[PDB]
């Protein structure tokens, strides 16, 4: 709240996962702290009952040059992924999210994966 | 405490962690990620630093939890190192994250300083440096 930037704050609080459940699909908008960046090529996100999802619709950020990955699309603050269902059924679905990235300070955090159960609540947050 | 469990920690070489957990010497557990750019470059540094005469005063080891934090599952991680370089890397396999969970490891690298009595004396989340190492040698309370 008073900062949310740099490497002074741990990843557990450096990310604000705002879950927006709509009628068309599920939109996950996690606010990334100013200093951390995630790899769009390693971001895992999917929600469906029995694998009835079309495809993970990313918003696409900017390309980041690298020494090992060469260059990939990364998110440094902006993060929005929409999950459109391929089946229109009022069934309960699970949400699998995996946050993988690194910090510009030379810190490499593991892909903290959190699975959520969509039973109907609107907003969702990890119970850590 | 859990001394028996700590001694059950097998490395990617299939050897017990006891090889670096004896003689009443301080231990330094460093966590890392397999498929990470930053960790990849640091891997060479870990070996280089571990070979330093000054760093030979502490048992510096690299531990990873197969299957934990979405990392490589058990049976895949040890196989990964088997095809890697550096035939002298003290890589330990923490099945389930017995060490990672107990220290609430959410970000790498993680530097766990174990005292000569076999207890966690210090825990740092991030990266260390030479000046910091010297400070630790002077006072173990000199965090960050």
């Amino acid at each position: 709240m008073a900062l949310d930037a740099n490497d002074l704050l741990p990843p557990e609080k450096a990310f604000v996962p705002e879950l927006a459940v709509a009628d068309d699909g599920v939109n996950v908008r996690f606010r990334i702290a100013d200093g951390y960046y995630m790899y769009q090529a390693k971001i895992v996100g999917k929600t469906n009952p029995a694998d009835l999802l079309g495809q993970p619709s990313f918003s696409k950020g900017e390309e980041k040059e690298d020494e090992f990955f060469g260059r990939q699309t990364v998110y440094h603050h902006e993060a929005q992924v929409a999950f459109p269902y391929a089946k229109a059924v009022g069934e309960p679905y699970k949400l699998v999210l995996t946050y993988q990235g690194s910090a510009e300070a030379g810190v490499c955090y593991p892909p903290v994966d959190t699975e959520f159960d969509i039973f109907g609540n609107g907003t969702y947050h990890p119970q850590t | 405490m859990v001394p028996h469990t700590l001694s059950t920690l097998k490395t990617a070489d299939n050897r017990p962690a006891s090889v670096y957990l004896k003689k009443d010497k301080p231990t330094l557990i460093k966590f890392w990620a397999s498929w990470c750019p930053l960790c990849l470059s640091e891997l060479g540094q870990t070996e280089k630093w571990a070979q330093d005469a000054k760093f030979s005063s502490a048992n510096l080891i690299t531990v990873a939890s197969p299957g934990f934090l979405h990392e490589k599952k058990d049976g895949d991680f040890q196989k990964w190192y088997a095809g890697l370089n550096y035939p002298k890397l003290p890589v330990v396999t923490d099945n389930g994250g017995t060490i990672a969970q107990s220290l609430n490891i959410s970000v790498y690298p993680s530097w766990a300083l174990i005292g000569k009595d076999g207890d966690v004396q210090r825990i740092v989340k991030g990266s260390i440096n030479e000046a910091q190492a010297l400070a630790l040698i002077r006072d173990p309370n000199a965090d960050l």
